């Protein structure tokens, strides 16, 4: 302008929007009890 | 304009402060996957027995 004030606007750029945060559980896998060497007792059926 | 823009910081802090809530939730070892594999594994051998 006369005063130095420009006549056209100016230009706002739009401002990132906040993201949505993610987690996760990541699993893991052991192994398996394997069965030791069976032992024979001196006992019956019932009391063993 | 100032405390508007604390207040945006102090509600992104929440936000983080439940999303580390919803992650020690899926990493905890007792969480829901335990146990729909305790309900599971207990179902079928409850059948069995």
């Amino acid at each position: 302008t006369i005063d130095g004030q420009p006549l056209s606007l100016s230009l706002y750029a739009t401002p990132a929007d906040p993201s949505m945060l993610l987690s996760a559980a990541i699993t893991a896998s052991q192994g398996g009890g394997d069965l030791p060497h069976a032992v024979m007792p001196m006992y019956r059926f019932p009391v063993i | 304009r100032e405390a508007a823009v604390l207040q945006k910081n102090y509600l992104e802090t929440q936000q983080a402060q439940t999303q580390a809530q919803l992650a020690f939730l899926q990493s905890k070892f007792s969480n829901a996957a335990l146990y729909n594999w305790l309900r599971g594994r207990l179902s079928a051998i409850y059948y069995q027995f």
